[PDB]
């Protein structure tokens, strides 16, 4: 985990932002559980992307 | 009070008694094993 | 609250001999009916006072004819010098009388709620054996507290083994 | 009950083209998933009694092709549930 | 519009102390404030006493068995094995008989300030007034200030080379 | 919504109602004017859905009874850990597992039975374990006897927590029905909390206990230089030498550099050729996969936070056109009746237990498990039979739901009763499949039987004769040979050695050999398809005709355990939904008797046995399956006669108790038949003709001595048919393979 130039935290926050974009669509109330649920989902998508980008291919 | 009435039922008395006669035979067959006489 | 503690005002107790207060932080007297636990407390405190006076009085160095102690724990030399004498078998067996003969129906008196669940009679004393109000409660608290300190203090009297492997008198000869 | 038996062929492009251009090399198909089958049927098509149980790129890409093709045409009939 | 945040009101005003009502994430709206207020207080405690534990980490008279593990990770390497598993134990056994009825009894619904009323040879604390709540509010502000100070004192060494605290000012 | 609403101080805990046997049923507290009150005291003792219709009081009773079951299970497991501690040769077994036969139970020395104490090595004798506990303990990493005493002590402690638990949840804190029908939370805590944290924390045990210990035992270190499991966690330096990935800490975990944990966790498969079991790196990695995958799986049920599903909005959305209404109704079916949930959970539990059996022969997961073949055998066999019986309970409790708790108002046009609208077309095609498979699964055996008997062995279905090589099983088995390079890309070896490469020899004993399936194994698979379809015929006939058959159009009015209707309709004996369960237990004994007879004879001919030098092969029967499974004279001669030789010659030796559990279990088997064939209209006045001989001597019993009832008098015939018939195969199996393995 290194800084702003392209690495693992670069490609987690985009998955978390599209995850909370899904939370705006999947029962899109602006409460806490949009964040705790939907940042968690984009966190799952993020971890599924990161090592999948690490196994078959350059990161 | 009613616990002894549970201990007076059919299976509980039958196990406290057949456990006892089974203990008579098992303890009487360690002490006197191979008793074919008498 | 009724407790001199955080908070639980008189969960089920409050008139028992806690002279400093009723302690009871965890839910045992919630559901255990408290007479069972009182008979267990008093019986454990009696036998623990016997335990701690056993350890100390044996650590004043007395044997009819046996080995050097070096400990009052660690089973073979002490305990299975005694068992191989054929000797502790009866000192268990008479207590096997005592609990089944005069402790079990005593515990049935701890079933119905008609006992004050200590009370194996037994005051061979004149001028101080009050069965009534004052000295019975304030002396029963003495048996209770000295029995509890006998429980923990016997806990430490057991557990001084790893860095010690010696007597507790030899622990007093160490720092 | 079969109210809309409209088209079938849309599943075919819907299942060949989603598996042709992904190569995913180190498996049986060093090429794509469907090229390793359509390339491996024209060797056997002109009346060949070969193709034993060790014939990997034919027999395996029979089941692994048809088990997605069946599912995607069934979901093609689910593509007439919103009608 | 509760006086800290953006213009978005907060439902909570029901006897928590520290009247700022800082709820951006509305965790209050899904968890009761007796539990969480006992966590604010209870983390505040370890923030206090661990902060001055680090102030007394390199200080005067010790129990005198050391001189090498003056660091913090090295303290958690040396002491955890022998000398600190009872620092775990004597507050574990305190916690299972003190904090378990405290937090579980407040979240069950017993009316009690989550500070678990205790030893008090000091404090004004005889006048049932705001000065009690002034020491509550000063207590929690000193607690979170000590807490932020604990990430300071954790991050004053990891990005500085495992060094001390007062030696950084040189 | 979700909340916890629990009644406190519900039922007093006196001993008063113990003095009233049959207090529980108002149809049964009349007192025994007959002896049938006695037996109905026990069959109604757990009709919790038949004491009172109030689902709250029922549900309190069952949920408190579960803790009684777990109390008996913790008494049982604490028994196994204490018999491993005090009585077993486990510390001696841990020295050389391939030589010392495992034994715990040391028979008390009374007349003769000291001969049952088998000299199994380890300097101590006793009757040999076939349950395979020691292989579970070496995998667990239990080093010396102290962890077995301590874990038995904790087994008693958890048994006390379950006794006090169920006591606490029936009497003095018992929940409402609103607590019980919170099923999104029940799945939400079992998928995550039970199974998820169970597999995750077990991955913690395997990584921080079993991987260092079963690396040290894989090196061959005696259990004295092995440190405590304990002593691996105080410092990583005792594990960084064993696995250098522990030196990096959890930093490669949180930075997602999970390449670094290739030492601890991997995907190899196959079998470790030193220990003969799975690689515990693969097994710990495996439980992390169940961990993350089940903990993800738990969070699909909305409970309080409006995030997740409910079961209702899932089931109502599957409103497919061939069913019409869709699954509208099943969430009210499965949250009001317990027998329906018991049907589903028993079906999936039993079929999981069969899956357990197969995955324990072919991927032996414990070290030195496939080297002592009885523990390899019977752990297959035993999880088959509970794997069997729990299916029939499905066919029991799907029947009972159709009889007792069925309700056509809530259940109108959905997926459920639209089956019952064409249950003739269900049972009729099960009927056709049963006859087609019976001809083509057993007529092949009569065929090869006659063709071998008529001399024309060219006209058989042998290898050399008309071959019936199972094409599909050999093909997908070859796909599993081609697994670890092609499709399981990051694998190294195959999923098992029941599929692919050369066999695994561990201490001159064959761990797993690639099973060849040719033209006899085909026909035994069609046996299994056949006898699975017959039990599916009887147990779907017992559910679809549970309530209103076209023979008897009121079975819901008669009940579930009614015997019959009468001699009308030409006789309607044995017609209830219970009676199909009665028949499904016999066919259970058939279907699993030939599952294990297929097992224990193909894997004494094609897998097990020993090896000699230069890689030579020697099975126990010596390849004597494919030339001999095709007939029945070959079956009955070469298996049930030839394999008896180590059971029948067992007198005077330590296997002789099996020689007693072989004969007597024949007895009980045949003793079942007296209850099956006769009926209570004979026994009732045979008995009453004996009641004359008691009335003559004033020894008239006050409880009037009836015969057994009909459903009892047949239920006891099943329950002796299975104890006798199962214990024959039990003593035959364990007496067979202990004399070899
Ligand atoms: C779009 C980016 C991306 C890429 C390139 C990959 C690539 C890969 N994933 Mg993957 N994955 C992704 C997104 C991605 N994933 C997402 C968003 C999820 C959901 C969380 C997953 C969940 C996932 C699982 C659950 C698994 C993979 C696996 C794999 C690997 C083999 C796939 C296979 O078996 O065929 C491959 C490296 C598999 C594997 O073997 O990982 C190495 C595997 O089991 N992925
Ligand atoms: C309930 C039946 C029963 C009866 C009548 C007896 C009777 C007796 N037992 Mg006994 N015993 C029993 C059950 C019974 N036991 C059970 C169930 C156990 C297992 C815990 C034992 C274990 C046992 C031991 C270990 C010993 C006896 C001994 C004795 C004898 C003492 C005098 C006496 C004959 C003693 C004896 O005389 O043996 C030498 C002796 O040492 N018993
Ligand atoms: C029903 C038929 C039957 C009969 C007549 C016998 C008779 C006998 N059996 Mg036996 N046995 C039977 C069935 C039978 N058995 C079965 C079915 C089994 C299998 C479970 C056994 C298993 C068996 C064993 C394992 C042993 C015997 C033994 C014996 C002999 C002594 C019994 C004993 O313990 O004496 C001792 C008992 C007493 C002294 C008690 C009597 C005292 C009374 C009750 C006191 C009151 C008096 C007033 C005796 C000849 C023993 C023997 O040595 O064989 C010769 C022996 O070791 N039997
Ligand atoms: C800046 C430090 C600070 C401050 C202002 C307070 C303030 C307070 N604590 Mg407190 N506390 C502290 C540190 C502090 N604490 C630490 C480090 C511990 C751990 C030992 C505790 C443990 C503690 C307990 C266990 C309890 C309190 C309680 C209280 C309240 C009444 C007691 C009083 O007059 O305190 C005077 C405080 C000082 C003079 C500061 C000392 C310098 C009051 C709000 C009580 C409470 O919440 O109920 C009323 C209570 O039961 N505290
Ligand atoms: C994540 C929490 C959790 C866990 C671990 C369990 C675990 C279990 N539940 Mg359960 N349950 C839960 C939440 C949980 N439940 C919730 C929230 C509900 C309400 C919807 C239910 C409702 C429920 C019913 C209705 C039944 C169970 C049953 C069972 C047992 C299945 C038997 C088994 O697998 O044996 C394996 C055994 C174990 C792994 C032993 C685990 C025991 C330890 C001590 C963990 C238990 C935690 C416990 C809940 C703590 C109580 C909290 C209290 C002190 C405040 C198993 C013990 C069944 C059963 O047999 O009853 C007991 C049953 O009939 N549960
Ligand atoms: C060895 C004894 C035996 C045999 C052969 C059968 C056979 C059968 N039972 Mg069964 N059954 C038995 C014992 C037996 N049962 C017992 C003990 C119970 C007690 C629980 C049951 C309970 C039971 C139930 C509850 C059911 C069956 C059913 C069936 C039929 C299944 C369909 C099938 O296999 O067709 C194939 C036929 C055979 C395999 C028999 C051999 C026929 C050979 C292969 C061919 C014919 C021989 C020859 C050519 C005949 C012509 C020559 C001759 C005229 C001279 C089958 C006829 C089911 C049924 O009735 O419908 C499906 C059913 O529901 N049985
Ligand atoms: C049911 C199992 C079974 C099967 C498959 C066979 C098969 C066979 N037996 Mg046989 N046999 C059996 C049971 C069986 N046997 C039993 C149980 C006995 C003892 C009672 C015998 C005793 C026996 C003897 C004594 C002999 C045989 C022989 C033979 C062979 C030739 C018979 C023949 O002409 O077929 C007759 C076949 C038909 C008349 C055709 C009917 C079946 C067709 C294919 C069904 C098709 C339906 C179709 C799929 C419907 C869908 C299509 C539609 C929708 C359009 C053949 C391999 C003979 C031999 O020499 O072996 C080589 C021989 O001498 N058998
Ligand atoms: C399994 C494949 C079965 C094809 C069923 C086709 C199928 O599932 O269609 C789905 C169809 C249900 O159609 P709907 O669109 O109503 O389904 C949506 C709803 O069912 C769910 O809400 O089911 C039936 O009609 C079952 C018909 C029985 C068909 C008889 C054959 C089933 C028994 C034969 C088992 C064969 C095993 C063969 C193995 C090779
Ligand atoms: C010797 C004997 C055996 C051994 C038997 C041992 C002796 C069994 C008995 C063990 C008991 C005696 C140990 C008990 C220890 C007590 C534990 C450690 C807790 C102690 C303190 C608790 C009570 C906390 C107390 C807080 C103290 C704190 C300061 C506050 O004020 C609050 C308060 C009071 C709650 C064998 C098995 C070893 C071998 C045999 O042959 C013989
Ligand atoms: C009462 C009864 C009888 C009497 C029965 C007995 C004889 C009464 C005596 C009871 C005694 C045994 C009470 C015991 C009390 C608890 C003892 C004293 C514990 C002491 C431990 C203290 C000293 C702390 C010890 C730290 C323990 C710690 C582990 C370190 O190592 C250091 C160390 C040693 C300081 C009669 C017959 C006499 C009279 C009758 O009327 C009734
Ligand atoms: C034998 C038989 C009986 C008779 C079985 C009798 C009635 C039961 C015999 C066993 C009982 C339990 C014996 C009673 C003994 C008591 C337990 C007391 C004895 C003392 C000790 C054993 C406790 C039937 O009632 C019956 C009914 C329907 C179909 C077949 C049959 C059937 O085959």
């Amino acid at each position: 985990m290194i800084t702003i130039p392209y690495t693992i935290p670069t490609i987690m926050v985009i998955s978390n932002l599209v995850g909370v974009a899904v939370g705006r669509y999947a029962l899109g109330r602006s409460d806490l559980t949009q964040l705790i649920a939907s940042m968690c989902f984009g966190h799952i998508i993020g971890v599924g992307i990161v090592l999948g980008l690490s196994n078959m291919g350059v990161i | 009070m009613n616990l002894k009435k549970y201990l007076s039922t059919a299976p509980v008395v039958a196990t406290l008694w057949l456990f006892l006669t089974a203990g008579i035979l098992i303890e009487l067959n360690r002490f006197f094993p191979d008793s074919l006489f008498y | 609250p009724s407790m001199p503690f955080l908070k639980r005002p008189s969960k089920l107790d409050g008139s028992l001999p806690g002279g400093e207060g009723c302690f009871d932080p965890l839910g045992f007297t919630e559901v255990f009916s408290l007479e069972w636990l009182r008979e267990a407390e008093i019986k454990h405190c009696r036998v623990a006072m016997l335990a701690v006076l056993g350890v100390i009085a044996q650590e004043f160095g007395t044997f009819d004819f046996y080995n050097a102690k070096s400990k009052l724990q660690l089973s073979p030399d002490l305990h299975n010098q005694f068992v191989q004498n054929g000797a502790l078998q009866q000192i268990l067996l008479f207590v096997c009388a005592w609990e089944f003969i005069v402790g079990l129906p005593a515990l049935i008196e701890s079933v119905n709620g008609n006992r004050e669940p200590g009370y194996f009679g037994f005051d061979p004393l004149k001028l101080g054996g009050t069965v009534g109000s004052a000295q019975w409660k304030r002396m029963q608290a003495g048996e209770l507290r000295n029995g509890r300190l006998a429980m923990i203090a016997f806990g430490g009297f057991f557990h001084q083994q790893l860095l010690t492997k010696q007597g507790i008198i030899e622990q007093l000869a160490h720092f | 009950y079969p109210l809309n038996p409209a088209v079938i062929f849309i599943a075919l492009i819907g299942w060949s083209a989603v598996a042709a251009i992904p190569s995913n090399i180190p498996v049986l198909g060093g090429t794509g998933l469907t090229q390793a089958f359509l390339a491996s049927i024209q060797r056997l098509l002109a009346q060949y009694p070969t193709g034993p149980k060790l014939d990997d790129p034919f027999w395996f890409y029979l089941i692994v092709y048809h088990v997605g093709l069946f599912a995607l045409l069934i979901f093609g009939q689910i593509g007439y549930a919103g009608y | 519009v509760p006086f800290a945040p953006v213009p978005e009101a907060v439902r909570e005003s029901g006897l928590a102390g520290s009247e700022a009502e800082f709820d951006p994430l509305m965790i209050t709206s899904y968890l009761p404030i007796s539990w969480m207020r006992e966590s604010e207080v209870k983390h505040g405690r370890i923030a206090m006493l661990a902060f001055v534990g680090t102030l007394a980490q390199q200080a005067y008279q010790f129990p005198w068995y050391k001189g090498a593990p003056t660091t913090l990770v090295g303290a958690h390497d040396h002491f955890v094995t022998t000398a600190l598993a009872q620092i775990l134990l004597f507050t574990s056994a305190f916690e299972i008989v003190a904090g378990v009825p405290a937090a579980i009894q407040t979240v069950r619904g017993s009316g009690r300030l989550p500070g678990y009323y205790g030893f008090d040879p000091l404090g004004l604390w005889g006048k049932d007034e705001a000065s009690r709540k002034r020491m509550e509010l000063a207590e929690v502000k000193n607690g979170r200030l000590a807490m932020i100070a604990m990430l300071a004192l954790w991050h004053q060494e990891v990005l500085s080379g495992g060094m001390g605290v007062i030696e950084q000012l040189v | 919504q979700v909340k916890v609403v629990v009644d406190r101080d519900v039922v007093p805990t006196s001993f008063e109602k113990w003095a009233k046997p049959g207090h529980f049923s108002r149809s049964l507290a009349k007192g025994p004017k007959t002896t049938t009150w006695i037996w109905n005291l026990h069959a109604d003792a757990h009709d919790f859905d038949s004491h009172t219709s109030s689902l709250e009081e029922v549900s309190r009773k069952i949920f408190s009874a579960h803790f009684g079951q777990l109390a008996i299970i913790f008494i049982w497991l604490s028994g196994m850990y204490f018999h491993g501690a005090r009585f077993s040769n486990y510390v001696a077994w841990l020295s050389n597992p391939t030589g010392i036969k495992p034994s715990a139970q040391v028979v008390w020395p009374i007349v003769g039975q000291q001969i049952l104490n088998a000299d199994v090595g380890g300097g101590m004798q006793g009757i040999q374990i076939t349950s395979g506990l020691f292989q579970l303990w070496r995998a667990s990493g239990i080093v010396n006897e102290l962890q077995l005493y301590v874990t038995a002590l904790g087994g008693l402690g958890m048994a006390g927590l379950m006794i006090f638990a169920g006591w606490f949840h029936y009497h003095k804190a018992a929940p409402k029905l609103e607590w019980f029908q919170n099923v999104e939370s029940m799945l939400n805590h079992h998928l995550a909390g039970l199974l998820g944290l169970g597999s995750l924390s077990w991955a913690g045990h395997q990584i921080h206990v079993s991987l260092p210990i079963n690396k040290l035992l894989d090196a061959g270190v005696a259990p004295s230089s092995i440190p405590l499991p304990h002593e691996f966690i105080l410092n990583r330096n005792l594990m960084a030498e064993l696995y250098p990935s522990f030196q990096q800490g959890l930093v490669p975990f949180f930075t997602l550099n999970w390449k670094q944990y290739s030492d601890i966790l991997t995907f190899k498969g196959g079998l470790s050729p030193v220990t003969g079991g799975l690689w515990l790196t693969d097994v710990a990695h495996h439980h992390l996969a169940i961990a993350v995958l089940f903990l993800v799986a738990g969070h699909m049920y909305r409970t309080n936070w409006g995030i997740g599903h409910s079961i209702k909005q899932i089931l109502e959305a599957h409103k497919g056109p061939l069913t019409g209404e869709g699954h509208k109704g099943l969430y009210e079916i499965l949250t009001t009746s317990w027998h329906a949930n018991l049907a589903i959970n028993l079906a999936m539990l039993g079929s999981l237990s069969i899956i357990v059996a197969h995955h324990m022969y072919a991927m032996p997961p414990y070290p030195y498990l496939a080297t002592d073949y009885p523990t390899q055998l019977s752990l297959f066999t035993h999880h088959m039979w509970i794997g069997g019986f729990c299916i029939v309970g499905a066919g029991a409790h799907a029947a009972i739901y159709m009889v007792r708790d069925y309700s056509p108002t809530v259940n109108f046009n959905n997926v459920l009763d639209r089956m019952i609208r064409h249950r003739d077309a269900i049972i009729s095609h099960l009927n056709w499949v049963c006859i087609f498979l019976g001809m083509h699964s057993f007529g092949l055996y009569i065929h090869n039987d006659t063709m071998r008997a008529l001399g024309r062995a060219q006209d058989m279905f042998s290898d050399t004769a008309i071959q019936l090589q199972p094409v599909f099983a050999q093909w997908i088995q070859q796909i599993h040979t081609l697994a670890p390079g092609n499709t399981a890309v990051n694998a190294l070896a195959t999923a098992s050695y029941a599929f692919g490469a050369d066999t695994v020899t561990v201490g001159s004993k064959i761990a797993m050999m690639p099973i060849k399936l040719g033209t006899a194994d085909f026909m035994v698979h069609h046996i299994h398809a056949f006898t699975i379809h017959v039990t599916t015929l009887i147990l779907l006939k017992g559910v679809l005709y549970a309530r209103n058959s076209r023979l008897i159009p009121d079975k819901a009015n008669l009940g579930f355990r009614f015997p019959c209707d009468g001699p009308g309709r030409g006789g309607t004996c044995q017609v209830s939904a219970w009676d199909h369960v009665f028949l499904g237990l016999f066919w259970m004994y058939n279907a699993l008797s030939i599952v294990i007879f297929h097992f224990s004879w193909k894997m004494q001919s094609d897998v097990w046995g020993t090896v000699t030098s230069n890689g030579a092969i020697s099975h126990i029967t010596g390849g004597n399956f494919a030339q001999s499974a095709i007939t029945i004279n070959g079956w009955l001669r070469d298996f049930l006669w030839a394999q008896a030789s180590q059971v029948i010659q067992s007198y005077g030796s330590s296997l002789s108790a099996y020689g007693l559990m072989f004969l007597g279990a024949h007895f009980v088997w045949a003793f079942s038949l007296m209850f099956l064939f006769s009926g209570r209209g004979y026994w009732q006045e045979l008995i009453e003709s004996i009641v004359w001989a008691h009335n003559k001597l004033k020894v008239a019993p006050a409880i009037a001595p009836r015969a057994l009832s009909i459903t009892q008098g047949r239920a006891v015939g099943v329950a002796h048919y299975l104890l006798g018939g199962i214990a024959t195969t039990w003593a035959f199996f364990l007496a067979r393979i202990i004399a070899v393995g």
